[PDB]
C-alpha cells in the first residue's frame, strides 16, 4: 500500500476497501471507493466521474450565437446557469453590450434556479440523508403540529394533516411496493430526528415536491420553458410590450404579474418551510458541524455573480462577491482573473485525457479535451473495474486549481468569501443562524454547515428576486423597454479572431465559459464547471479535491451501509454531467 | 391495489427529462408515485445507493421480470467498450440490455433516448447511439423533446396505466396524441406567417407585437410536438410565446441541422457547414464559369 | 379539345419559373410587411401559387413523360447503364444532361409532395410518406426534406443556365 | 404605510358576471387586489352595508374623495320608463350613475354593458338599455369589453393604472391598446387550419376532433378585438375555440344582432392554401383524364 | 400648486446646454422658470454667490430629498483627485453625488453629460467621465448633442412636467422622441445623396444648389437626433441646411471618429443617376468607339 501527506492529510491505502457505484440521489453518475482502517475511519477517498459527453468537442466549428443551446444541454438539474455562461462568452469576445433589462431579466432567471436547485436539492436529493422515512410512522400527528408550530409561521401544521400524510406513507408501505424507500437505511445509529421531526420533515419533502414546479413558471415567462429556457447573444428574446397594440404577443403586464405571484410565494416557501427545517436538522445533528470540513477550512473560491451593473462584471457590480482564500488565510480574500494564465489551470494526469505533458497544468484558453479512457490495472478488467487505481488514472473529471491549489466552490464557500470581504448583510445573515444554533462561526465550515449555507442562499436568492423584479418595473414606468442589442448580430461585424471569457455563480460553485472564435466560427470552447472542481482527481502534487478532502478522517458506524458518505458528499450537491460536460 | 412496476435507468444524460417529469402539474409527479405506479429504482431519487442500490435492481428485475415497464432516460455510448458512461464498474449497455430483457415495454424518454440528442451531435465523441439501436425485440415508445413537456409525459402515464394498452404510434414510434401534429400546424402566431409579417431582428417593433419567427429560424414548420397546444409548465407558455424560435428540440439530429437561426440550413451528408445555398449557389457559379469562358 | 405539342413545354417553363421565383422566397422570404393579418395573405399567396403551379407542372411533366418513354425513349438491370458508360468516354454528355434534368423534376416532385400531404391528406398521397421515413432512417427529419428540396432548385437553376447558354448558342 | 386609490364600484342592469369575472383573477389574486393595490370602497356585491348604511358609504366616499376616485361601472342604465327600468334607494339608476361621474377622476367601463350595451341592448332593446359613453361625456372612458371581459386582463388593466399612475393607451373607441389591439384571428392557433382550408363542418367530425379551424361554424374572431387566444381563459387553460365553439364576437359593439352565431362571418379574405391547391390539381387530373378517356 | 423643485449642477462644461436652453421658443424659458418648474439651484442665473449659493443648494436638497430632478451639465474629472473641477474647495464629483443621492431622476444634458464630449477626446487630460458612469443606482435621461436642439430641451421638460414621467428612452438612455431616428433618414438633402449628386468642394456649383454633403464628410448617416426635422433656432436652419456637413455631435466618442471631413464608413451608398450615367456612357462609348467616332 501507498502511504503520503498532503494539505494536511494522511492519504493511506491500506485497510479495507468500500465501493459505493452507484451514488444515488445526484445528478449523472458518480463512483466513489474509500479504505478504512481498523477503527472504521476513512483513511483515503476516491472520487470518480463515471460519464462523459463531449460538448467541448461537439461544438467546435459551429456558430458562436448557437452555442448557448448546446452547452444548456450539459446540464437539466443546474439548467439556464450554462446558457448564462455562453452568452456571457460570446458577448465578451465580440465586444457586446446588453441592455439594462436584458442584464436584470438574466439575474431573474439565475435568480429563479437558484431558488428553485437549492429547494429540490434539500428535500428530494440530500433529504433522506437526514430524515428517517420509515421513522415517521411513528409519529404522533398532534405531536408532529406542536413541533412545526413551535418552529414556523407556515399554515399547513394541523395534526388532522400530518395525520394524513402519514396514513398516506403508511397505506403506502402496507403493500411491500417501497419504491423511492426500498433497502435504505433506515434505523441508521447517524438518524438523529425524533419520530415527530421525521414526520414534520417528509410532509415538507412532499410540498416541495409539489411546490417547486411553480417556481419555474418564471423560467417559462421570459425564456418560454423549463427545463432549458432560450437564450440570445444581445440579450433576451422575450420583447417588452405594456401599453401598446400586439402587447398580447410580448411579455406584458399581465405576464409580469404572474412573475410577481411566483416570487412572493417562493419566497414565502423559503422563509417558513425549507428554512425552519434546514435549522432544526442542525438542531438534532450538531456533531456533523465538525465533520466533512475538507477544504472549507483551507481553500475556497467565488468567482462572483449578479451583475447590477449592465454589462460591468467588476467588484462595484457584483452583487454575489468574488474572490479567493488560500492557506486557510481568510483575511486576506484575494482577487480572481479568468485571463490570468496562471491562475485557472486543468490537469489531466489522474483523468482520463490526453495532454502533450500531463504534468502540467492548462489554463482553458489552452484547453484540450482528447478523451482517452486507459484505467490501468484495476483488480478486473477493463469493463469490468472493481478498483480504481487511484496511483494513475481515475475519472472522466478533470483536475482544476488555482495559482496549484485545490479548491472548494459552491455556497459555503461563497458565504464564506462573502463573509470575509465584510458583506454586512451576509455578516449579520450568518451570525444570526449560528446563534439560533449556539455554534461558532467555524462550524459552518462543514458537511452540515454546506448544508446551512445552501438553505440561507434560497433566502437570499428569493430576497433578490423581487429586487430584480423592481428594477424591471422601475424601468418600465421609466419607459425603458429594450431587451436587446441587435447590433453585431452579423457575423460580419465581428472581428474575425477574438475570445472571451464568461463566468457567474452556479448553484453549485464558480462557473466559466472559455471560448474563442475564429472566422465567424469557434475555434476553442471550454468549460470548468463547479463539481469539475469539487469531484476533481488528484494532481502531480498528489493533491486532492474538495470531496476527497471532505471525505477524509470520517467515522463510519457501519461500512456495509455508507451513509456517512452519502451525508457528506449530497452536501457538496454533486452534479456530475456538469462535471465532466 | 398493486401498482405496476417502473425501472428508470439513466444514460448518457443531463437529467433535464427526469426535471421535466416532476414538473407534472396534473397529476402531480408526487401522485404519480405514491398513487398510480411503483417506481422501484431511479437513481436521481431513490435512497438506496451503491451495492443496496444493485440488490433493488436486481430484485425488482428478477420478481417482476416481464412485467414491469423500462423508463429509459439518456442513451448508451458505443466507443472506448461502452466506458463513457460506467454503472457499477461496468459498461451502462450492460444495465441497459439487462433491464430491457425483463421489461415488457420501454419508454424512451427525451430526445436522448430516443435518438440520440446533443452528445449525438457531430462528430458523437462517445458514439452515443439512440436505445432503439440497441434494443431491437421490445416494444419501444419514443417520447422526444428535450425535455419532453412535463404533463405531456404525465398523460402519457396516465393513458398507460386508465387504458391498461400503449399509446398508439406514428411510423417513428412517437404517440400519436402529442406528436400526431407539427408546432406550426398549431401555432398562434400562424396569422403572421402566412401574412408575412416577420421579426427581423431582435426586439424591433415586429417582435413587440408577437410576430412570427420564420426568418429568425424558426424550425416549428418540421417539428413534432404539442408545444403550441399544450404548452409549458401548467400552460404558462412555450418558445415561440416568450419569442424564441423553436429549435426543432424534438426531431432527429436537429442539433446538426445548421443554424438555429437560418432557415437554409447544414446539410450533413455534405460537408461541415455546407448547406443548400452553399452547395447550390457554388453549382450555379461553376455553370456561368463554363458558360462564360467557352463564349470566347 | 387540346391544342399544338410545343404548348405543354411553354406551360412547364412557366411553371419552373413560378416555381423557382415563389420557392426561393418560401425559404428567404421577403421583407417583412406590417399591419392587421387578418387582411394580409402575401405568404399564403406565395405557398399558394406555388402548391398548385406545382400541380400544374407534376400533371403536365408526367403526361410529358409517358409519352417520351412510349415513343422508344427520345428518337422518333444496370447494361444499359454500363454500356452507357463505355460509349460515354469518347453529343453524348448532354443526353444525360436533358435525362438529368427530368431526374431532377421528378426529385423535386417526389420531395415537394412529401412536403405538401404531410399534415394528413391521407388519400393517393399515401406513399410520399416512405420519403418521410426515409429522411428519418437519415437520421434527419422533415427540415433536411426542405433542405434537399431547396437544393434540388438550384441544381435545376444550374442546367437551365446551361440549357439557356447552349440554345442561345444556336443563334447561327 | 401608504393609502390606496379609492374605488367606486356601481352596477347597472347587468348580470354581474363582470364582477364575477373580477374575482376569478390568478395574478393578482382579487383579495390582494383589494386588500394592498386599491381601496374598493363601494360595490353592492361585496360591502357589508345595506340599505341606508350603504347609501352613507356611497355619499361619504364621492364627496370627501371628489375629483380623485375612480369610477368602475358595471352594467348600464335603461332609458325606458324615465329610468325605473333600473331602480336604485327608489330612484333611477341613471341618477346615481352621474352623480358618481361627477366626482370621478377617471371611468372605467367593465364589459360589453357598460362599453356597448350587450344582450338587453339587443333588438328590440325593451328598456332602451344605453351604454355609458352615451350618457356621461365629459369624463375619460376606459372601456373593458367582453362578456365577460378575460380575469387576468380585468386585473392586469388595474394593476397598470395603479403601477404607472396613468390610464392605458386606447384606440379610437376608448379600447387598451394592449389587449384590445390586435384580433383574435390574428393570434389564434387554429390559422394554420384556416390558412390551409381546413374546416370544422359539423360538431364533432373528425375534423373537430383533430381541433380544425372553426370559420365554417360561425367563428366570428375575424373581426373580433381581443385577447383571449394569447392571454386565454382562467389561468390560461382555455378560451371558446381552442374547447370547441366558434368565438360569438363578445367583446364586439352589438355583436348580438350580428346574425345567428352559426352563420359565417363576411367580408373576411378566405383562400385556402391546400383547398386551392387540390383544386387546381383535380381540374388538371380531371381534364387530362377527360382527354385520355379515363374519365369520372 | 406648487412646481417641481428642480437643481441644475455644472461640471466641466463650456455652458452651450444652459445658452441652448434660454434659447427655447416654445416654450420661453422665461415661462419655463416663472411657471413650469422650480429652478432652485442654477450658478449661472441665481443671484446667490458663495456662502449664500451653499446653503440654497443644501436647503433644497434636504427639504426636497427624493422628490426633486436633478439637472446636470458638464461631466466630472476623475484626475488628480477630482480636483481639475472645484466647486467649494471641493472636487465636483462629490456635490454630483450627494445632488444625484436626493434626485427622483437625473437628465444629462449634452454630450458632455452623456458621453463626455470634447475634454473626454483623446487623450482626455482630465479623466473626464459621463454621469451614468459615476452615478449607477438613478434613473439617468441621456439628452446628448453639443449643445441639444434647445426645443428639444424645452419639449422635455414640459414632457415630463405635463405627463408626469420620464420620456421612454432607447438603450442608451435617449428619449425616443427625438433620437428615435438618423440625421440621415429626415435628412431635405436625401434625394441628392440617393442621386448620387454630391458637393465636391465648397462653394461648387453642387454647393450652391444644396446637394448632399456626404463626400464633405456629413456624418448623418451615422447620428441620432431630431436636427433635419426640428432644426435649430426656431426652426430657422441646421448645420447641413447651412451647407456644413453634421459632425456627428449628437454621439458618443464623434470627436475621435476621425476627421470631419473624412467619409463616413460602411453606409450603403448607390447613386441613382451617377450609376445610370456611368452605365450609359458605357455603353454609348462601346457603340460611338465601334462607329468610329469616339471624338
Ligand atoms: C421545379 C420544381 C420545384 C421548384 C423549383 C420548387 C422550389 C421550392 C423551393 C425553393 C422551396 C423552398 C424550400 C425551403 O427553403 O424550405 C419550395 C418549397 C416547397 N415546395 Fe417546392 N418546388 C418545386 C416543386 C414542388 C412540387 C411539385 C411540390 C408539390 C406540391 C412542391 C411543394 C413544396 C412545398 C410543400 C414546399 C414548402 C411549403 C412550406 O412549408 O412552406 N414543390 N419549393
Ligand atoms: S413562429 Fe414558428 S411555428 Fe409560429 S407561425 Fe412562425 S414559423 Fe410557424
Ligand atoms: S376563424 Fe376562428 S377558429 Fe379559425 S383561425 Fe380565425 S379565430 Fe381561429
Ligand atoms: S449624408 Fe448628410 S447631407 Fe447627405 S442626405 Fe445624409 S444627412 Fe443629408
Ligand atoms: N450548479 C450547477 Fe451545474 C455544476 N456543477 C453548473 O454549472
Ligand atoms: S424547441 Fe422543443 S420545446 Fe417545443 S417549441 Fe420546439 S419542440
Ligand atoms: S366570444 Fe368573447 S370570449 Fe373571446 S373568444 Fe370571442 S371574444
Ligand atoms: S452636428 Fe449635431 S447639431 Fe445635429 S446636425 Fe449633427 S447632430
Ligand atoms: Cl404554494
Ligand atoms: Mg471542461
Ligand atoms: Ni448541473
Amino acid at each position: 500500500s501507498t502511504q503520503y501527506e498532503t494539505q494536511g492529510y494522511t492519504i493511506n491505502n491500506a485497510g479495507r476497501r468500500l465501493v459505493v457505484d452507484p451514488i444515488t440521489r445526484i445528478e449523472g453518475h458518480m463512483r466513489c471507493e474509500v479504505n478504512i482502517n481498523d477503527q472504521n475511519v476513512i483513511t483515503n477517498a476516491v472520487s470518480c466521474g463515471t460519464m462523459f459527453r463531449g460538448l467541448e468537442i461537439i461544438l467546435q466549428g459551429r456558430d458562436p450565437r448557437d452555442a448557448w443551446a448546446f452547452v444548456e444541454r450539459i446540464c437539466g438539474v443546474c439548467t439556464g446557469v450554462h446558457a448564462l455562461a455562453s452568452v456571457y462568452a460570446i458577448e465578451d469576445a465580440i465586444g457586446i453590450k446588453v441592455p439594462d433589462n436584458a442584464n436584470i431579466i438574466r439575474n431573474i432567471m439565475l435568480a429563479t434556479l437558484w431558488c428553485h436547485d437549492h429547494l429540490v436539492h434539500f428535500y428530494q436529493l440530500a433529504g433522506m440523508d437526514w430524515i428517517d422515512v420509515l421513522d415517521a410512522l411513528k409519529a404522533d400527528p398532534r405531536k408532529t403540529s406542536e413541533l412545526a408550530q413551535s418552529l414556523s409561521s407556515w399554515p399547513k401544521s394541523s395534526p388532522g394533516y400530518f395525520f394524513d400524510v402519514q396514513n398516506r406513507l403508511k397505506k403506502f408501505v402496507e403493500g411491500g411496493q417501497l419504491g423511492i424507500f426500498r433497502n435504505g437505511y433506515w434505523g441508521h445509529p447517524q438518524y438523529k430526528l425524533p419520530p415527530e421531526a421525521n414526520l414534520m420533515g417528509f410532509a415538507h419533502y412532499l410540498e416541495a415536491l409539489d411546490f417547486q414546479r411553480e417556481i419555474v413558471k418564471i423560467h417559462a415567462v421570459f425564456g418560454g420553458k423549463n427545463p432549458h429556457p432560450n437564450w440570445i447573444v444581445g440579450g433576451m428574446p422575450c420583447a417588452i410590450n405594456i401599453d401598446e397594440s400586439g402587447a398580447v404577443g410580448a411579455v406584458n403586464m399581465e405576464r409580469l404579474n404572474l412573475v410577481q405571484s411566483i416570487i412572493t410565494r417562493t419566497a414565502d416557501f423559503i422563509n417558513n418551510v425549507m428554512i425552519p427545517d434546514a435549522l432544526a436538522i442542525g438542531q438534532f445533528n450538531k456533531p456533523w458541524s465538525e465533520i466533512g470540513t475538507g477544504l472549507s477550512d483551507k481553500c475556497v473560491l467565488s468567482y462572483g455573480a449578479f451583475p447590477d451593473i449592465a454589462n460591468d462584471f467588476g467588484e462595484k457590480s457584483l452583487l454575489m462577491p468574488g474572490g479567493a482564500v488560500i492557506n486557510g488565510d481568510f483575511n486576506n480574500v484575494l482577487p480572481v482573473d479568468l485571463v490570468d494564465p496562471q491562475q485557472v489551470q486543468e490537469f489531466v494526469d489522474h483523468a482520463w485525457y490526453r495532454y502533450p505533458n500531463d504534468q502540467v497544468g492548462r489554463h482553458p484558453f489552452d484547453g484540450i479535451t482528447d478523451p482517452w479512457y486507459n484505467p490501468g490495472d484495476v483488480k478486473g478488467s477493463d469493463t469490468n473495474i472493481q478498483q480504481l487505481n487511484e496511483q494513475e488514472r481515475y475519472s472522466w473529471i478533470k483536475a482544476p486549481r488555482w495559482r496549484g491549489n485545490a479548491m472548494e466552490v459552491g455556497p459555503l464557500a461563497r458565504t464564506l468569501i462573502a463573509y470575509h470581504k465584510g458583506d454586512a448583510a451576509t455578516v449579520e445573515s450568518v451570525d444570526r443562524m449560528m446563534s439560533a444554533l449556539n455554534l461558532p462561526l467555524s462550524g459552518i465550515q462543514s458537511t452540515l454547515g454546506r448544508i446551512l449555507c445552501r438553505a440561507h442562499e434560497a433566502q437570499w436568492a428569493a430576497g433578490k428576486l423581487q429586487y430584480f423584479f423592481d428594477k424591471l418595473m422601475t424601468n418600465l414606468k421609466n419607459g425603458n423597454l429594450a431587451t436587446a442589442s441587435t447590433e453585431k448580430w452579423e457575423p460580419a461585424t465581428w472581428p474575425t479572431e477574438c475570445r472571451g471569457v464568461g463566468f457567474t455563480e452556479a448553484p453549485r460553485g464558480a462557473l466559466g465559459h472559455w471560448a474563442a472564435i475564429r472566422d465567424g466560427k469557434i475555434d476553442l470552447y471550454q468549460c470548468v464547471v463547479p463539481t469539475t472542481w469539487n469531484a476533481s482527481p488528484r494532481d502531480p502534487k498528489g493533491q486532492i479535491g474538495a470531496y476527497e478532502a471532505a471525505l477524509m478522517n470520517t467515522k463510519m458506524a457501519i461500512p456495509e451501509q455508507p451513509l456517512e458518505i452519502l451525508r457528506t458528499l449530497h452536501s457538496f450537491d454533486p452534479c456530475l454531467a456538469c462535471s465532466t460536460h | 391495489k398493486p401498482r405496476i412496476p417502473v425501472v428508470w435507468i439513466h444514460g448518457l444524460e443531463c437529467t433535464g427529462c427526469t426535471e421535466s417529469f416532476i414538473r407534472s402539474a396534473h397529476p402531480l409527479a408526487k401522485d404519480v408515485i405514491l398513487s398510480l405506479i411503483s417506481l422501484d429504482y431511479d437513481d436521481t431519487l431513490m435512497a438506496a445507493a451503491g451495492t443496496q442500490a444493485e440488490e433493488v435492481f436486481e430484485d425488482i428485475i428478477t420478481q417482476y421480470n416481464g412485467k414491469y415497464i423500462l423508463a429509459v432516460e439518456g442513451n448508451p455510448p458505443l466507443g472506448e467498450q461502452g466506458m463513457f458512461c460506467i454503472s457499477s464498474g461496468r459498461p451502462f449497455i450492460e444495465k441497459l440490455k439487462r433491464a430491457a430483457a425483463g421489461a415488457s415495454a420501454i419508454i424512451a424518454w427525451g430526445t436522448c433516448a430516443s435518438w440520440g440528442c446533443v452528445q449525438a451531435a457531430r462528430p458523437n465523441p462517445t458514439q452515443a447511439t439512440p436505445i432503439d439501436k440497441v434494443i431491437t425485440d421490445k416494444p419501444i415508445i419514443k417520447v422526444p423533446g428535450c425535455p419532453p413537456i412535463p404533463d405531456v409525459m404525465s398523460a402519457i402515464i396516465t393513458y398507460m396505466v386508465t387504458f391498461d394498452r400503449l399509446p398508439d404510434v406514428d411510423r417513428m414510434g412517437r404517440p400519436l396524441m402529442f406528436y400526431g401534429q407539427r408546432i406550426h400546424d398549431k401555432c398562434y402566431r400562424r396569422a403572421h406567417f402566412d401574412a408575412g409579417e416577420f421579426v427581423q431582428s431582435w426586439d424591433d417593433d415586429a417582435a413587440r407585437k408577437g410576430y412570427c419567427l420564420y426568418k429568425m429560424g424558426c424550425k416549428g414548420p418540421t417539428t413534432y410536438n404539442a408545444c403550441s397546444s399544450t404548452r409549458w409548465n401548467d400552460g404558462v407558455s412555450f418558445p415561440i410565446q416568450s419569442g424564441h424560435g423553436c429549435l426543432g428540440c424534438a426531431e432527429n439530429g436537429f442539433w446538426d441541422r445548421g443554424s438555429f437561426y437560418s432557415r437554409v440550413v447544414d446539410i450533413p451528408q455534405m460537408g461541415t457547414h455546407s448547406t443548400a445555398d452553399t452547395v447550390g449557389l457554388t453549382a450555379l457559379g461553376v455553370v456561368a464559369a463554363a458558360v462564360g469562358v467557352h463564349a470566347v | 379539345f387540346e391544342a399544338p405539342v410545343r404548348i405543354w413545354h411553354w406551360l412547364t417553363v412557366l411553371c419552373m419559373a413560378v416555381l423557382m421565383v415563389t420557392g426561393y422566397f418560401i425559404g428567404k422570404p421577403l421583407p417583412s410587411v406590417s399591419g392587421e393579418a387578418t387582411y394580409l395573405f402575401y405568404m399564403g399567396y406565395i405557398r399558394l401559387i406555388h402548391f398548385s403551379a406545382g400541380m400544374v407542372f407534376t400533371v403536365v411533366l408526367l403526361m410529358r413523360i409517358y409519352w417520351a418513354f412510349v415513343g422508344n425513349r427520345y428518337s422518333r438491370s444496370w447494361w444499359q447503364g454500363v454500356w452507357y458508360e463505355i460509349r460515354w468516354y469518347l453529343n453524348p454528355i448532354a443526353q444525360a444532361a436533358m435525362f438529368g434534368y427530368f431526374l431532377m423534376s421528378v426529385f423535386m416532385i417526389i420531395t415537394g409532395f412529401a412536403l405538401y400531404s404531410e399534415h394528413s391528406q391521407y388519400a393517393i398521397f399515401a406513399p410520399f410518406r416512405y420519403v418521410v421515413e426515409f429522411f428519418y432512417w437519415t437520421g434527419g427529419n422533415s427540415m433536411d426534406i426542405h433542405s434537399w428540396h431547396r437544393l434540388g432548385m438550384w441544381l435545376i437553376g444550374a442546367f437551365v443556365i446551361g440549357h439557356v447558354y447552349m440554345a442561345l448558342r444556336e443563334d447561327i
